[PDB]
RNA sequence: CUUGUGGCAGCCAAGCGUUCAUAGCGACGUUGCUUUUUGAUCCUUCGAUGUCGGCUCUUCCUAUCAUUGCGAAGCAGAAUUCACCAAGUGUUGGAUUGUUCACCCACCAAUAGGGAACGUGAGCUGGGUUUAGACCGUCGUGAGACAGGUUAGUUUUACCCUACUGAUGACAGUGUCGCGAUAGUAAUUCAACCUAGUACGAGAGGAACCGUUGAUUCACACAAUUGGUCAUCGCGCUUGGUUGAAAAGCCAGUGGCGCGAAGCUACCGUGUGCCGGAUUAUGACUGAACGCCUCUAAGUCAGAAUCCAAGCUAGCAUGCGAC
RNA sequence: UGAACAGCCUCUGGCCAAUGGAACAAUGUAGGCAAGGGAAGUCGGCAAAACGGAUCCGUAACUUCGGGAAAAGGAUUGGCU
């Protein structure tokens, strides 16, 4: 039967250039000790025979900790891309990539799961998840 | 399941299942919109030749998703579209086979128009005074057998067409010299009225203003660009076979299942692909216009500066427009120096897509990489040349 | 002409709108590249001054110079 | 072939379910269907039908998991559960095992089930099974054997004929423009916004219809852009060697390297992908049979991801018209 | 050139005969390159690919003390004067 909606992200925007299949290994933009995260899955995502699940700037992912602290470590929390080295497309047409890929772990609330963030934030990142916007250094 | 339940999608429509290659080099639409509407000012298609294509800003209006309005970068095509020669009046009586023609009327001063037409048309490339069409018939004799076909239209309600033909011959840029014959339906009003207006509109060119609007979502409809001869891979999107090496890459595994002795139409393999007819549909016409004496050509300052259409150094392996040029939606079909239709949109409903029109900014029209913006920046260039440029 | 724009950070072009790509640095830093040739550069770590395609160079230069010193034995 | 054994679906209804046999289930039994378990058989093949799995790709099937549209409810909202028309369209990625199967992780509208020589080897792989080498354990006096484990071990040939795919093409000649017979046929799914913190509810919570926008997956194009490609050996750079040097170049099976137009190409770029009708399910009308009454008997209405047009693609080459 | 009887280029000696021409399609075979990701592919990293020469620095639990060891890991390397 019928699962009932909300969470998963929402309608992107555009149509955008995946960059990061699962298994890749993706940097930790926050300071709870965990310093690698690890993507396995794609929270929303519907894919299909042989393809693998991809993720990319503010998407909602689901992640695993690789290496950090123990506490961390090993369990299963949402993510949220916040920076990917592919670049992304915006309306205007200028396009936009970022040095690293970077994600950030994140509670199930949409909140950040950590202190802050440290390097830029996408525009996109910010409209989907208001409450990754307010723990922001800088939004580009 | 038989074997492994993780099953896909299937590769390659089987609504565009012959991929082959089209009958003619000029794609013809099969059915029009029915007559319903004002006076045979509305022909229903326009023909034209794909210039290449180019680029503009539009400043959007909408408010679902996160981002709207403001700039947005769009693909345009640009397609050199030429008044065209209108040279006759047919009367096609609806029957129960479909639609028959009675008879087709030919202009009364035919002498280049047949004459540029002729090396496909009919064959041989002007050569030795030659390549024959009937000449205009004894004076109120021709003129009687046009109004007999007036009687005839008018007591079955004839579905109104004409013959009309691309004179190619007023663009330079491209190298063929030859007309394309075509038919292009008329739709209107009363029998009497349409058919009484279309023996005079032949002897007059219609322009590009006068069948389309602005705004209107037009159906574009080509021929592909033909590619050639090609894999599996590229013609019905299926993927590469997974090995480290494999006596077949790009290749299906299996046509079929033992018992029905005979491979299906629906399994995926190689054969031509491009230079196959196609309908590209819903497409925005954001502008019309013409070199010279219909645009102006931009409005200054911020609107944009005045940018000529084509871009500097020329389309390439196109030619250069310096003539008409028509700005519809998105890509379009064909290569470049192909016939290029475009037929108005059968569901005419529109509904929400544009609407509202969106005014003009950048032409992106690109004359880069270093420099340029037509005149002045080429100028800047030239400065550092002079005398060895 | 060009009312809206953006400005190469390499090459001192001007940058169209619905044109160029644009690197967002780590440290929140945005660079402005015109096309695919005015990125390889900074990829490479080319400072503009040497003479990429001569970028930020068109440096003045003087005239000719006397026969004087620089090691001839004079004081 | 058969259907014990297996799988799926019924009939009866004692009970369960606060009550109340039948919302949802259902004992003791009992009737079917299927070949989606496996045997039984030896009918067919051993002067030869290539095993299993996976990789890939198709078609079909429905006993339909989802979605479309519906009827039930111990359906207040809502989760959820039941039944119907329906294969139109989806039905997943990984970890491990040769295993399909299995079992997890994790997504999700959904991660249905089956078949096609246990689909699929002149398409592959050759990991399993199943040779010759070999190790270990057990059994054996031994040679050897093992439904026990373990490793390494040759995948031949299409150019014939058909099918299918595309290419041409002789019927007065020569040629055009059309017509449209018939065949193929396509869009999919989701979230946000609004509705709405609303209906509903005691609260906790908490919709959909409609209005709006984009995505997901698929299909069809195209090079504006952007990215990729380099044999423009185009330009620059560089090493070794070679023209005494200079200069301008040659050789290194394309010397190497940085760039590079034009061309091609990427949900690694863009843009686009149709709406009328006829009906189904199903609810209905009027209304008998059955003076009343009932969706039905006669007559009849609204109605679906359906179907047929519309539309789109072949263009009847053995249909035809006008010229 | 360089450790080189390595490779590459050339001398000297020896051929110019590898059926020739045209187009240079798909598909093969053989050779390269690919943004972002980086073994998620697959029974399995099979080979492609990368590392590679040397000088200097640095060098492990362990060990029959002989080794591992070129462990790992880094930096350096031209023309010319």
């Amino acid at each position: 039967m019928s699962k009932r909606g909300r969470g998963g992200s929402a309608g992107n925007k555009f149509r955008m250039s995946l960059g990061l299949p699962v298994a890749a290994t993706v940097n930790c933009a926050d300071n709870t000790g965990a310093k690698n995260l690890y993507i396995i899955s794609v929270k929303g995502i519907k894919g299909r025979l042989n393809r693998l699940p991809s993720a990319c700037v503010g998407d909602m992912v689901m992640a695993t900790v690789k290496k950090g602290k123990p506490d961390l470590r090993k369990k299963v929390m949402p993510a949220v891309i916040v920076r990917q080295r592919k670049p992304w497309r915006r309306k205007d047409g200028v396009f936009m990539y970022f040095e690293d890929n970077a994600g950030v772990i994140v509670n199930p609330k949409g909140e950040m799961k950590g202190s802050a963030i440290t390097g830029p934030i996408g525009k996109e990142c910010a409209d989907l998840w208001p409450r990754i916007a307010s723990a922001a250094n800088a939004i580009v | 399941m038989s074997h492994r339940k993780f099953e896909h999608p299937r590769h390659g429509s089987l609504g565009f299942l012959p991929r082959k290659r089209c009958s003619r080099h000029r794609g013809k639409v099969k059915s029009f919109p029915k007559d319903d509407q004002q006076k045979p000012c509305h022909l229903t298609a326009f023909l034209g030749y794909k210039a290449g294509m180019t680029h503009i800003v539009r400043e959007v209006e909408k408010p679902g998703s996160k981002l709207h309005k403001k700039e947005t970068c769009e693909a345009v095509t640009i397609i050199e579209t030429p008044p065209l020669v209108i040279v006759g009046l047919v009367a096609y009586v609806k029957t129960p086979r479909g639609l028959r023609t009675l008879n087709s009327v030919w202009a009364q001063h035919l002498s280049e128009d047949v004459r540029r037409r002729f090396y496909k048309n009919w064959c041989k490339s002007k050569k030795k005074a030659f390549t024959k069409y009937a000449l205009k018939y004894d004076s109120d004799a021709g003129k009687k057998e046009i109004q007999l076909q007036l009687e005839k239209m008018k007591k079955y309600a004839t579905i109104v067409r004409v013959i009309a033909h691309t004179q190619i011959r007023k663009m330079k840029g491209l190298k063929q010299k030859k007309a394309h014959l075509m038919e292009i339906q008329v739709n209107g009003g009363t029998i009497a009225d349409k058919v009484d207006y279309g023996y005079k509109f032949f002897e007059k060119e219609v322009p590009v203003e006068a069948v389309f609007q602005k705004d209107e979502m037009v159906d574009i409809i080509g021929v592909t660009k033909g590619k050639g001869y090609e894999g599996v891979v590229t013609r019905w999107g299926v993927t590469r076979l997974p090995r480290k090496t494999h006596r077949g890459l790009r290749k299906v595994a299996c046509i079929g299942a033992w018992h029905p002795a005979r491979v299906s139409y629906t399994v995926a393999r190689a054969g031509q692909n491009g230079y196959h007819h196609r309908t590209e549909m819903n497409k925005k016409i954001y502008k019309m216009g013409k070199s010279g004496q219909e645009s102006h050509e931009a409005c200054t300052e911020f609107d944009r500066t005045e940018k000529d259409i084509t871009p500097m150094g020329g389309f390439p392996h196109y030619g250069v427009v310096k003539g008409d040029y028509l700005m519809i939606k998105g890509c379009c079909v064909g290569p470049k120096k192909r016939v290029v239709t475009l037929r108005q949109s059968l569901l005419k409903q529109t509904s929400r897509l544009a609407l509202e029109e969106i005014k003009l900014k950048f032409i992106d029209t690109s004359s880069k990489f270093g420099h340029g913006r037509f005149q002045t920046t080429d100028e800047k260039q030239k400065f550092y040349g002079r005398l060895k440029a | 002409m060009v009312l809206k724009t953006e400005l190469c950070r390499f090459s001192g072009q001007k940058i169209y709108p619905g044109k160029g790509i644009r690197f967002i640095r780590a440290d929140s830093q945005v660079f402005l590249f015109a096309n695919s040739k005015c990125k390889r550069y900074f990829h490479n770590r080319l400072k503009p001054a040497k003479l990429t395609w001569t970028a930020m160079y068109r440096k003045q230069h003087k005239k000719d110079i006397h026969a004087e010193a620089v090691k001839k034995r004079r004081r």
